């Protein structure tokens, strides 16, 4: 039967007034919010930012809608919710965000006898992260998702999480590939603005990354350039032309490895763990070219001299260098 | 086309560890699930795992009490079922479920199955 | 209560003509405006600009909205902006701009009984800013954003900041890498054009750039 | 999680210079609040002073006789009483606010707070 | 990469009193093969396992390092056993390029 | 900050040329514009010169008669009066405009003012 609901829902919207919240001087409607995550596809150091795609629900009852003559839970087209009040809610740290249009506006309204509405959205959204990059690439970082009303104090709306901590699903079906999430949290706040106190709900991720794109990317790199400069400690220290274009190309590989990491990174003023490698990286490879400068310095007088250092540049450069990776890499795993 | 074999499951009185091999196209199907199904009852959602990375959840009533977790390198997920009652006796299946099929808590959107194996305690 | 209010709001609105301003005729509506600075995201100098978040708050009276039954400040749902007069005000120097939309439109209308209304905006503003780069990177920019009424001239609308220097927050919440905020200013102007005399607020950053990331990336190669 | 202690502020009739000293995850907390609270009267905001820059606000009635800054090094906030006057009798708290937090001047928006030690001058 | 690994292999040739001809020709066979797996990574997401274009880049590595290794290892005996350092010569002029062969026998049945 | 001095004006019965120094925030101030104020009259607009480029503007009654250049070296905007007229009798005086103050011919939009040489032919 579809005339009588017809003339159920008509009768709920004539003398509806989307300007008021429902209970409009009274106590503050409470908004039930659930957020399944759909993925998360981008996470970018460099405009510190992350974009997430969630279906975002929300519940809360209007006694306006209350109807009592259908038994059944009334799914209406998605058309509606432009005649119906809903929240004024927004990500305060969303730097740009969307509803998907296609092929209608993805909305859905859901209405119960009692008068409880709900309100779903499948949203994509760019939400601001600042990240701490001082151990990056071997770094944790916390990106938030903070969700508060507009216009609405908290004398007129309250936020809770509808289901505690089963409020967020889908954390298991991010899929990003240099990362991994640890942990979600759910916090429930109220934040005082000049124009009053309003309610927060916040959804934080907890993101480790993979080091494995970096192995591969730039440290299994940078430990071979310093594995060929020590290849000139083998060769005789006459071959001036062929141990100093050794030490030229091992330490010119390094200033081009350090400029291309840059570009990856945003222009933080201070020193990542992966620079921290990359200049004692570039140690290694200067002091080797200065090696051969002392030898070729003194191989003419003290040919003994010089013999002794080429032996002892053998074994003093690769100990060091586990050395060096010793100190790194218990530091910063 | 996901293989499924569950073996580590026997009647003890304690700490147990069941373990689910998987093999093929497991790219496909990131989210393994272990479920039980009581005699008479419904089947229950115990605890769910993805292959990459290793993000768990698990019901009420078996929280704190059992982990799940995993290696890539068998493609082995096991289920360490600690602090074991009388109410976990139930034949125990392992799962694969799709990567746009939602929800872990139902079994409708698990594709293929392991054999169950009977256990009480 | 909402059957009273219901009928108040239609009666504020019934008769009300958005084509006119507040005191059509007679002396400048007075605008105050208050900035709440959510966030300044990049600072581009091959582009000679900056990207701006920020909470934009408009108050003026209007004698038209002015209620008597209720005694409580009247917080609508923010589709009555599109029935109501607001301030044609724009950024000067702003080159790409646009409101929040999600999950609504990201505005509030909060009216009092006097018929004072709070009209609130969250704005992401790409505003221009020419850069003198002698001395970069040890250089200090100065970045602002200019504020004026598009078409409205001094004898029908006038501009303050409503707080006095109160009027901007949120500069200590701005966290650029390669920047720090030394100060901010608030300007109140009158700008003559060839179609008048035009109500002007300016609000400016002294941008300091940091120089550890060029010593990194340029100096110490 | 950010721990805090203060310590500097005794019995004087001048300057007098507090120190407030953070540990944890300072990094999540940007922001570091002075606050005081008068016997019987409310919390009163001081001055407030980001970590990472050092853009200050103050108070009307501290303002142009209070300095407060900071050193990342230490991870210690200082607030520099000079010119006292005896309205100033209370204890200073010294407090900790999240990133997405609004309005330095409300302590409600502050989740890690200080000790307090009790000034009178 | 099948080039650059074949240049390497033109250092044996060539006669090992040219010391600054035979590391030059090390030196820039080993930094190619780095700008080459650099480039490569550009195309593909920050993934944390190795593709098969991976596989054949750290193998080629492997090439055309060892090949500057030998001449270094030649430079090394060439003035007390001069008859042992033209072995090594004569060694690596078909060794070389016969490991090089398995190798893209080995990887272009397991991929293909 | 731009401070203006302007000289080079006497007492002709010609070309003359006036020359205006300015020194300070130049960047901010890209626009030098120069005005004159006879005796019971408004302050009329002579012509106006950017310093970076040097695009130059003049008012009809002074067209094709006033030239205005500028060297960025000495920061010197010098406004040449060649075919003197009875009625280029006033006060002339040199001004700095803001880059985003609209208008060069409204003296309201100009900051910065020299000090204004009485010229009489
Ligand atoms: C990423 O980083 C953010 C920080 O920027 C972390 O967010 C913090 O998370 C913790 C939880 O781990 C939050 O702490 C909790 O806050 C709740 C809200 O309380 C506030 O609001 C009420 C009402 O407005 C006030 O009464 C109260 O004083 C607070 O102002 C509390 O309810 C919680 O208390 C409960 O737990 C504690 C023990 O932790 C008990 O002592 C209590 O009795 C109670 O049981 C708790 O304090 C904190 O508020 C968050 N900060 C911000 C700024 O949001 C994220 O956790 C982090 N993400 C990850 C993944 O680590
Ligand atoms: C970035 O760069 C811009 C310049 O492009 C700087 O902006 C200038 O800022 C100063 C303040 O530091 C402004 O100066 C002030 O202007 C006010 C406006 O007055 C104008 O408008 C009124 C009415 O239209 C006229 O009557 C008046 O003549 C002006 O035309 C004045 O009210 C101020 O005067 C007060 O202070 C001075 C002392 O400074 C006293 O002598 C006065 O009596 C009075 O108390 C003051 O003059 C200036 O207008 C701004 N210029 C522009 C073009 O906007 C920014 O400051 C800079 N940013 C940073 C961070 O440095
Ligand atoms: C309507 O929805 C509620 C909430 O999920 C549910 O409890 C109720 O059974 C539903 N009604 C019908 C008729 O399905
Ligand atoms: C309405 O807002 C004004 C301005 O903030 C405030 O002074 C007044 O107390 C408010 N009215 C009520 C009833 O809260
Ligand atoms: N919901 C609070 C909006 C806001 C932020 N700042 C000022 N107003
Ligand atoms: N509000 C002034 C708009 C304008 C600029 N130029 C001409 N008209």
């Amino acid at each position: 039967n579809m005339s009588f609901v017809k003339e159920t829902v008509d009768k709920l919207l004539k003398g509806y007034d989307i300007r008021l919240r429902p209970d409009f001087g009274g106590p503050p409607v409470c908004v039930g919010m659930n957020i399944d995550i759909a993925s998360i596809d981008m996470v970018s150091e460099v405009n510190m930012d992350y974009t997430l795609t969630m279906y975002f629900q929300q519940y809360w009852r209007d006694k306006r809608l209350a109807y009592s003559g259908i038994p059944l839970n009334l799914t209406l087209d998605n058309r509606v919710a432009d005649q119906l009040w809903v929240p004024d809610t927004y990500f305060l740290n969303d730097k740009k965000s969307f509803v998907h249009g296609v092929t209608v506006k993805n909305r859905m309204i859901r209405l119960h006898p009692d008068g409880t509405v709900l309100y779903g959205l499948r949203i994509t959204t760019t939400a601001a992260c600042m990240m701490d990059l001082r151990r990056y690439p071997l770094d944790e970082q916390n990106c938030t998702l903070e969700i508060e009303s507009y216009g609405y104090t908290t004398d007129d709306i309250e936020f809770y999480w509808r289901g505690g901590d089963k409020a967020v699903t889908g954390v298991e079906r991010i899929e990003l590939p240099q990362f991994s999430i640890v942990e979600h949290r759910l916090v429930s706040r109220n934040v005082v603005f000049a124009t009053g106190a309003y309610p927060r709900l916040s959804l934080s991720f907890r993101l480790k990354r993979n080091i494995g794109y970096f192995i591969l990317q730039t440290y299994m790199p940078s430990i071979l350039i310093t594995i060929l400069s020590w290849v000139s400690f083998w060769i005789n220290y006459d071959a001036s032309a062929a141990r100093v274009a050794l030490g030229i190309t091992t330490v010119l590989t390094m200033t081009t490895i350090n400029t291309h990491l840059r570009e990856t990174l945003p222009k933080i003023p201070y020193v990542t763990a992966i620079d921290m490698y990359l200049m004692g990286c570039f140690v290694f490879v200067f002091l080797a070219l200065l090696e051969y400068a002392f030898v070729n310095y003194i191989f003419f007088s003290q040919p003994a001299r010089a013999a002794a250092i080429d032996r002892w540049s053998r074994i003093v450069f690769p100990f060091t260098f586990s050395l060096f990776n010793l100190v790194y890499w218990l530091y910063y795993v | 086309q996901v293989q499924l074999v569950e073996s580590g499951g026997g009647l003890v009185q304690g700490s147990l560890r069941l373990s689910c091999a998987a093999s093929g196209h497991t790219f496909n199907y990131p989210i393994m699930g272990w479920f039980r199904q009581a005699p008479g009852k419904e089947r229950e959602f115990v605890g769910a795992i993805s292959w990459s990375g290793g993000s768990t959840s698990y019901a009420d009533s078996v929280k704190d009490r059992f982990t799940i977790s995993r290696d890539n390198a068998k493609n082995t997920v096991y289920l360490e079922m600690n602090n074991l009652k009388p109410e976990d006796t139930a034949v125990y299946y392992c799962a694969a479920k799709g990567r746009y099929s939602g929800g872990l808590y139902y079994p409708t959107n698990y594709d293929y199955w392991g054999q169950g194996t009977q256990v009480t305690v």
